[PDB]
Order: structure tokens, then sequence, then C-alpha cells
């Protein structure tokens, strides 16, 4: 258990990573027009973002969906949702 | 209680590690026939961590020697230390790799890998908390690459959450010995990128750089290259096995040096050093162990650290010293070379110091850098790599032992891809859009 | 057990397996009876090194070879000779005629009805090694026998053990001086089967030997043995790696692993350095340096040919005696300094280092003088295609007439099997002005976003 956690955390992690550089680069030349090198994009970090290379960089469009849980009971997890769906 | 199993393969792992064994045994007083006859009762307080204990109140290294010629394994039997390793540690074959790295990794070291994991199992189980492992090759060579390769495949694969350094000797511009190093460097490294924890940056080009104008020896040979690259080791894991006001383990080293999982290449480096006769001419403190620590001459590994910004570096001083000492040097060093330092880290120097120091010395001091400037290294070999790979140099002899051209082009973008990770935390600001 | 199989066929291959055979007993402190006092004075070791000598019961120890020959008078000379005690009594000599010069009667008509009793005694001495390495095959060009019998002879080895190295020892025919009309036929039909069968072929050439003993040795009136006991010597130095200790070993595959880039280029020049006489062996440092250099000149290459007129592709080393690493990378670095010898591109590392502890030795009645350090040079370059094209057009000169062509049709071949053959060995050279070029361009871009 605490081994399955641990790598699911890490790749959440890295995903939030690339998924707001990628943002980042996006909102930057689409104001700016400039080619700021290409940047780098920690894509080999996880093997999650390794496969999804292509779907995620150059040309694509992209969305994440999170749900919530309405208990009051369950706030630990609603609000941790949060703090992943503010992440890019 | 930690504990640490050593493996050894090649030509050059095998002498480095021979070397290795001899200092570590004059430092706990092992006598070569395995027996104690040291003065300190310190010595035994942590011998477990390198030594298993044996019934004649003897005691026997937990070496793993590994090796497809059968020639180097006779030549350390033959040898002043030669009965201290365990007969059953000698795994080894017949007509060796060759220099073809396919022949180590596919064709021939995928008969002998068992044997060898049988054998590292086997140490392991015995083990009553294992903390890592270490590896000593050769990566521009033949059985040391491809078989430390595959080893360190198989153990992550088994050992998931332990440790795993490597002591590797990677190939050089100027002193080059064999004629397919390119090739075999870049496998090589496109699989310590992945599945190693920390790697240590090593060649035979700063060590003649050092034994020429720092130890000032006419003829040096290999043994003094092995010793300062077994004083190196040595020098690393010193907090395991002795008391220190502010101990650092191999996990402190990790966590402190690696900001990012896959830069964890580093500099080494061993302080003091000096020509015998000068000896009398220059005292030994702290600020002379620092000075030298940081000079760019002293480094191992042949990469100007004044080219790059040090992401991370680590001090393990050894000795009866003063933290105020320790303390000020390290941030004097940070203040006055801002330039070479990153920003973006608010101190990026770990400090850890030991009581006891070696043997005929009253202080020494051992340095791991962690710097942009090793990507000039790898950058050297794709510069030759690709020379090679767009004629096809050579590439028949690999191709006829079951690979694959499109796995020549996986590890030079492997590899183009960390030289560009190591790039982007290398100029002195990003300002402008 | 790095064992070794040693053939020598036709008369120049079993002279030079005598030399040879002559150095390696000096070697092992084996007496010529076949005996070794050196173990029984001590009470045991190593010396009977597994390489080339299979020790019996009695402590006899006979050698790893067989010599092979259509002429009973060569090996009549050696069955009574000082060595007749050191080999076994079967050495599979035809009591017939020689193949007189002619491929086919070495190949078609004579080549037949002994080759099956080779084959037979290769098979038991192979079942009597373990981790057999390689065969060393001597041989001739030119020769009736040393292409014939030697052309089926690797036909056949290939057929039946395939994947172990057989590296090959030849004297190529001279750019003038020749001892045989026909010399220019045999090596052109049998470059057809050194080509294929072969890993790795070394060429040596009489008149750029005599040349060396001329000048280095001061030997006004050289002769046949000289010229043996230097190819024995390279031979020696080439196969000293896997039987003596040495700081960086070099085994046959990473010989091959390191110097043939591509299948059809096997072909690397030889050279010997420490070449001199006893008296010259004075007023001389003879430091690895001077060996070093020595060994790049092309005055003391050792076949005709200029290596300035081509480039340099691979290069092996194999240093012997007191040498230490670092003198061998001072004199690399100084040799790649030097504009007169060019690399090509694609390879920039180019040498491969070997060192060895045992120091060369000296063999009684002879001509080098002692040396506490020497070095062989094994060089893959362009120039010996040059060596190849003079003999091209001298095949020509014959072929346009037929002179001669009515002796090899007769014994069993046809005329159009002549320009086979030829068209081979044109082809081998397109290959070897092909490899020598330079890359086209950078022949790739990349803009930096100039936008
Ligand atoms: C007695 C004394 O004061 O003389 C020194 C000495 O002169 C110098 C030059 C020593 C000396 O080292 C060398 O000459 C040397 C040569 C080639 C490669 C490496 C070293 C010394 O040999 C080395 C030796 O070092 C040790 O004994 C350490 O414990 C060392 N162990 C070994 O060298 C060793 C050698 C053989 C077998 C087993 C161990 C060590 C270093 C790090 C971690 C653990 C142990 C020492 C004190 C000296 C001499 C004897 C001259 C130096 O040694 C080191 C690496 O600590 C080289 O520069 C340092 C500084 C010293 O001043
Ligand atoms: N270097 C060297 N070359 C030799 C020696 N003996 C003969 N040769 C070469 O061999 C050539 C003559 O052909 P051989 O090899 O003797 O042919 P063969 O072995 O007698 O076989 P047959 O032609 O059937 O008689 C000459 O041109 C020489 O150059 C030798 O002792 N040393
Ligand atoms: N430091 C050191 N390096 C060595 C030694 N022997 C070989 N090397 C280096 O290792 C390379 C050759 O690799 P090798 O050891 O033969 O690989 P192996 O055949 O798999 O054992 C050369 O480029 C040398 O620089 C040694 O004794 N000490
Ligand atoms: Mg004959």
């Amino acid at each position: 258990r605490l081994k399955e956690g641990a790598n699911i955390n890490k790749s959440l992690t890295t995903l939030g990573k690339v998924i707001s550089a990628l943002a980042e680069m996006d909102s930057g030349p689409n104001k700016n027009k400039k080619k700021k090198k290409t940047d780098f994009i920690p894509y080999r970090d996880s093997v999650l973002t390794w496969l999804l290379r292509e779907n995620l960089g150059g040309n694509s469009r992209t969305a994440m969906v999170a749900a919530l849980s309405p208990a009051d009971i369950n706030y630990d997890e609603t609000l941790s949702t949060l703090r992943y769906a503010d992440r890019a | 209680m930690r504990e640490i199993v050593h493996i050894q393969a090649g030509q050059c792992g095998n002498q480095i590690g021979a070397k290795f064994w001899e200092v570590i045994s004059d430092e706990h007083g092992i006598d070569p026939t395995g027996s104690y006859h040291g003065d300190s009762d310190l010595q035994l307080e942590r011998i477990n961590v390198y030594y298993n204990e044996a019934t004649g109140n003897k005691y026997v290294p937990r070496a793993i020697l590994v090796d497809l010629e059968p020639g180097t394994m006779d030549s350390v039997r033959s040898g002043p230390f030669g009965q201290i390793f365990r007969p059953d540690n000698f795994v080894f074959g017949q007509s060796g790799a060759g220099n073809n790295w396919a022949k180590g990794h596919y064709t021939e070291g995928a008969e002998l890998v068992d044997s060898v994991l049988d054998v590292v199992r086997k140490e392991s189980e015995s083990c009553d908390c294992l903390q890592g492992f270490q590896l000593t090759h050769s990566l521009g060579g033949g059985t040391g690459s491809g078989m430390g390769t595959l080893l360190i495949s198989k153990i992550r694969e088994e050992y998931p959450d332990r440790i795993m350094n490597t002591f590797s000797v990677m190939p050089s511009p100027k002193v080059s010995d064999t004629v397919v190093e390119p090739y075999n460097a870049t496998l090589s490294v496109h699989q310590l990128v992945e599945n190693t924890d920390e790697t240590y940056c090593i060649d035979n080009e700063a060590l003649y750089d050092i034994c020429f104008r720092t130890l000032k020896l006419t003829t040096p040979t290999y043994g003094d290259l092995n010793h300062l690259v077994s004083a190196t080791m040595s020098g690393v894991t010193t907090c395991l096995r002795f008391p220190g006001q502010l101990n650092a383990d191999l996990r402190k080293l990790a966590v402190n040096m690696v900001p990012f999982p896959r830069l964890h290449f580093f500099m080494p480096g061993f302080a003091p050093l000096t020509s015998r006769g000068s000896q009398q001419y220059r005292a030994l403190t702290v600020p002379e162990l620092t000075q030298q620590m940081f000079d760019s001459k002293n480094m191992m590994a042949a990469c100007d650290p004044r080219h790059g910004r040090y992401l991370t570096v680590a001090a393990i001083f050894r000795g009866r010293m003063s933290m105020k000492e320790v303390d000020e040097q390290m941030l004097n060093v940070q203040n006055k070379n801002s330039s070479y330092f990153v920003e973006w880290i608010p101190n990026n120097v770990k400090t850890a110091v030991c009581d006891i120091p070696p043997r005929g010395l009253k202080m020494s001091a051992t340095f791991i850098g962690n710097s942009t400037a090793i990507q000039e290294l790898f950058k050297r070999i794709s510069e030759q790599f690709t020379a090679m790979f767009r004629r096809k140099a050579f590439l028949h002899w690999y191709t006829g032992e079951g690979m694959d051209e499109m796995e020549f082009t996986e590890a030079e973008s492997n590899m183009n891809d960390l030289v560009s990770e190591y790039q982007q935390y290398q100029d002195a600001t990003a300002d402008e859009q | 057990m790095r064992e070794c199989i040693s053939i020598h066929v036709g008369q120049a291959g079993v002279q030079i397996g005598n030399a040879c055979w002559e150095l390696y007993c000096l070697e092992h402190g084996i007496q010529p009876d076949g005996q070794m006092p050196s173990d029984k004075t001590i009470g045991g070791g190593d010396d009977s090194f597994n390489t080339f000598f299979s020790e019996t019961g009695a402590g006899k120890h006979v050698p790893r070879a067989v010599f092979v020959d259509l002429e009973p008078t060569v090996i009549d000379e050696v069955r009574t000779g000082t060595y007749r005690q050191l080999f076994h009594p079967e050495q599979l000599i035809t009591g017939k005629e020689d193949a007189a010069n002619n491929y086919a009667r070495g190949h078609y008509t004579i080549g037949k009805e002994i080759i099956d009793l080779v084959l037979d005694r290769i098979r038991k001495l192979a079942d009597q090694c373990t981790g057999l390495q390689g065969f060393l095959v001597f041989h001739s060009f030119g020769g009736g026998t040393g292409s014939g019998f030697t052309s089926l002879l690797m036909e056949r080895l290939s057929v039946d053990y395939g994947k172990k190295s057989k590296l090959e020892f030849s004297i190529y025919p001279a750019p003038q001086v020749s001892t045989a009309v026909v010399e220019p036929y045999n090596s052109i039909l049998t470059t057809h089967t050194t080509l294929e069968h072969s890993d790795c072929a070394f060429m040596v050439d009489n008149e750029a030997i005599y040349d060396i003993c001329r000048r280095n040795l001061d030997i006004e009136r050289p002769t046949y043995t000289n010229l043996n006991r230097l190819i024995s010597q390279i031979v020696s130095s080439i196969t000293a790696s896997l039987r003596f200790d040495g700081a960086l070993n070099v085994d046959l595959t990473e010989f091959q692993t390191n110097l043939v880039p591509y299948p059809r280029i096997h072909f690397p020049l030889a050279t010997y350095a420490p070449v001199i006489s006893a008296e010259k062996a004075y007023h001389e440092q003879l430091s690895v340096a001077e060996i070093t250099n020595a060994c790049f000149e092309p005055a003391n290459q050792m076949v005709k040919c200029d290596p300035r007129h081509g480039k340099y592709m691979a290069c092996c080393l194999l240093y012997r005696g007191d040498v230490v690493p670092k003198d061998v990378n001072a004199a690399i670095a100084t040799i790649k300094t030097k504009r007169s010898i060019q690399f090509v591109d694609w390879c920039p590392t180019g040498f491969k280092v070997g060192i060895n502890y045992q120091p060369p030795t000296v063999v009684p009645g002879g001509d080098l003088a002692k040396v506490q350090r020497a070095v062989c040079m094994l060089s893959n370059t362009t120039a010996i295609a040059e060596a190849w094209a003079r003999l091209d057009h001298k095949f020509d000169l014959m072929y346009a007439k037929r002179a001669f062509v009515h002796w090899y049709v007769g014994e069993g071949m046809e005329e159009g099997e002549f320009s086979e053959a030829r068209e081979d060995m044109a082809a081998l050279e397109k290959d070897y002005e092909e490899v020598g070029v330079d890359s086209v361009e950078g022949e790739g871009e990349e803009e930096g976003e100039e936008y």
C-alpha cells in the first residue's frame, strides 16, 4: 500500500509539473508571439508523462475534469482535490 | 545496522576493488589472513558494515567479483589480499565480451547474470538491515559496462527501495585506450541515467593531472589512480562506521544533493594532497582543506566547474575540528564565488564532520559536487558517437549479437535530453522574454 | 584455457612454422626434445602454457600444430632435423607430385584425397582443446599449394566450425621481384576465398623485409631465415597477450572488434618497431616514444606501400616489456598532432592500446638485439589498395592473350572463373575507395527559432 501510494503521488506531482510548464509556455507565446527557445519540459521523469508526450505537448488541447464530494466528513478529500485542480 | 554490499565487474572494477579492500582493511586493522590486530576499540564497533564474521574470530568482506575472463580473478587471488575474499564469490566464465557491449549485456552476460544474482541474493538475505549497493566498473569497456548495467537493472527490479551507488570510470578525449569507447559509453549512460540513485564521475585524465601536478609523481601507474579513487570511496561512507558531531548517511547525501531524479552525476574530490617533501611547508587547517577542495584542478572528472554552476555540493570532514570554522568557511566560499552557485537554492553546501581521521593524518576531507558543467563530458561523447554512427563505423559487430539500430537512437536521444536538462539551469539569469 | 591452433600450408608456411616453433620453444623453456626441465627443477608451475603446447602424462609437450604440403622433401627435412622428436609423427604429407604453381591442380585434382585426413586431424585437435579461440593459418600467395589447399581448407573450415576466428598470414607477391611467372594468376584467384572466409588477413612482402634487414640490421646478404624470424616475432607479439600477465590484455576478439569497421575491409598492415642490430642497439634510448614514432614511418612497413597516400582507419598497438601507460598516452597524443598522418573523420578515437610485461626473447644465432621495450603496430589503412592495384595490371597483361591458361583449364577449371575473380577484386578496390572518402557535409541543420 505504501509503495503504491508513493508511486501514485510521484506520478501525480510529475504530471502536474509538466502540465503547469506547458500551460505557462502556452500562455506566454500566445500573447507575446515570441519563441523563447523551446523551454525544457520534464517528460522523462515518469513513464506516464513519457507515453503521453505526443498528446500533452506540441500542437494539442487538453482538459482535466475533477470530481468533488459534498459530504462534510470527507472535507480532507475535497480540499485536497482543489489543491490539485488549482495546479496549472 | 547499516550494511553495504560491494560488487565489482571488469578489470578496472576488480583492480579498484582490490585496492579499496586494502585501504579499508588497513583502516579497520584487518590482517591479510582475515584476523584482527588493531589497537583502537572503535574499529570493531561498526565492522559489520563491510565484513561478515567467521568462526575463528575472522572477518570476510561482502565483495562480489564478476568478470567474463578468468585472468583478472587469477591476478586478484595471487595478490597481497587475495586470501581475504570468499572463494564462492568469484563468479566468472570464459570467452570474454571482447569490448563488445552487446556480448556483455545480451549474449554472454545473460547466462552468468543468474549465478551473480544468486550470490548477491545470498549475501542480501544475511544482512540485518541492508542500506544499499556499490558498483565499480568502466563505461568505456566490454564486460564491465554491460554486466554492470544489467546487474543494476536486475537489482533495482528486485530491491526498489535500496540505495544504489556507482563509481564509474568514464572515457576521456585525449587518453583513449579502445576504439569503440563512444558506443559503450552511450549505451551505458542510457541505463545509468534511469536505474541508479548516485553516480560518481571518474576519468583517468583528471587522475593523471592530479598525479603530475599535485603529487609530483614522475611515473604514475594504475595503482596510484586506484589509490586516489579508493580514498574517495572510503571518504564517502565514513559516517556509517565511526561517530561524529554531525553524521551524514548515504541517504542524507542523496536527499541533499539530488534536486530532480535525473540529475545524480557527481564530481568527487579529496584533500589534502601534497608531494612528500612539500609536506612540512604547508599547515593543515580547515581553511586549507576548503581551499584545496574547491580548487578547479583537484576534481577527478576533467570538468572545469568554472564553465557552469554548482547545483549542490557536499563536504565530509574527518578529524577533530571546530564547527564554527567549517560553517564560516562554507559561507565564505558561497558568498565570494556568488556567480558559480545556482541562485534559486538559498544554501547549497551540505557539511558533515567525523571525529576519527585517517591513520596517518590529523584531518582530511571528501568533496562531492553536482554542477551543470558535467554536461560537457556527455556532450563530448555525443560529439564522437554520431561521428561513428552516421557512417555505421563498427555497427555490425553489435547487430550480430541480437541488437538493433533503433536502440542506439534511443540511447543518443536520452543522453541529449539529459544534457539539455543540465543545460537549462546553467545561464546566470532568465529575465528577457 | 586460451588455446589456438596453428596451420602451416606450403613451403613458405612450413618454414615460417619452423622459425615460429623455434621461437616459442625458446620462450617456454621447452627443450627441442619436447621436455621441460624448468618444472623438474622448480617442482611445478604453469610454464607449460596451454595456448600452443598440450601436456601428456609423461611430461612431454606436443605442439598444437598441423603441417601440410604436397612436396615430401620440405617436411622430410624437419622429420630428420633437430625438432624431429617435438612433433607428432603424423605430418599429412602426400607422397605424390605438387601443385606446380597452379590453383586448379592444388584445388580440384590433387587438392582432393588428402583434405579428409587434414580435417580429421583438425577435428581431433579441436576435440582436445577447451575454449578454443581461433586459427592461425600460414601460407603464401602465388604458390600452387599455398593458394589451392589454403582455399579448399578455409572453405571447409568455414563450413564446419564457422564462428571460430581464422586469422591468416600470407606472403603477397612483391611489386618488382618474383620467383614464378604465374604468381598474379594464383593471387587473383585466391583473393576470392581470402575475402569471404577469413576474418583478418595480414600481408607481408619479401621486398619490404629485405629493405628492413638491409637498413636496420646491416645484413647485406639476407636469406629467408631472417624474414621468417621477423614474422615469427610479429606473431609472438600478437599472441603474447593471452599467455602472460599484463596491465592491459588484448584477446583475439578485441583484435577484430577494434580493427574491422566493415566485413570486407579486414586487411591491416603490420610493423615491428625495435628492429636493430646489436652494435646499433647502443647509442640509442629505445624509449616508448621512439619505437612508437618508428612504427609509423613509411620505411619500416612490411608491405611496399606508402601510408601517406591513404588514410589510417584503425590502429592497434601491442607493447612488450618495461612500458607504463603514461608514455603510451604521451606518444599517442604526439602522433595525433602530426599532419602527415591522416585519420578518417568517422573514427575520432582511432587507437587501441595493449601492454604486456613479458619482454621479447632473443633466439641464439639470431640477429635482433636484446631490448627491454618493444611494440608491434597493426594498422588498417586505405593505402593497401595500391598494393593490390599493380598486381591487377599484371593480371590484365597476362589475360589479354590468354597466356598459360591451358594449364589451368586442363586440371578442371573454366575461363569465366578468372573473370569472376577479377570482378570480385575490382569490387573490393571500389570498397576501399568508398570507405576512405570524407563525409558528405554536416548534412542536417537546425534553426534557433529566428522569429
Ligand atoms: C605519514 C605521513 O604523514 O605521510 C603521509 C603523506 O606524506 C601524504 C603525502 C600521503 C601519502 O600518499 C601518497 O603518497 C599517495 C600516492 C598516490 C596516491 C595516493 C596517495 C602516503 O603515502 C599515504 C598515507 O596515508 C594513509 O595512511 C591514509 O590512512 C590513507 N591510507 C593509505 O594511503 C594506505 C596505503 C596503503 C595501504 C592502506 C592504506 C587513507 C586515505 C583516505 C582514507 C583512508 C585511508 C600517509 C599518511 C602518508 C604517506 C605514507 C607517505 C597522501 O595520502 C593520502 C591520499 O591521504 C598523498 O597526499 C596525502 C597527504 C600526505 O601528506
Ligand atoms: N617470406 C618468405 N617467403 C617464402 C619463403 N619460402 C617461399 N616463399 C615464397 O613462396 C613463393 C614460392 O611458392 P611456394 O609458397 O613455395 O609454393 P609451394 O609451397 O612450394 O607449393 P607449390 O607451388 O605447389 O610447389 C615465393 O615467391 C616466395 O616469395 C620463405 O621462407 N619466407
Ligand atoms: N583506473 C584504472 N582504469 C583502468 C584500469 N584498467 C583499465 N582501465 C580503463 O578501462 C578501460 C578499459 O576497460 P576494461 O577494464 O578492459 O573493461 P572490461 O574488459 O570489461 O574489464 C580503459 O579505457 C582504461 O582507461 C586500471 O587498472 N585502473
Ligand atoms: Mg610447393
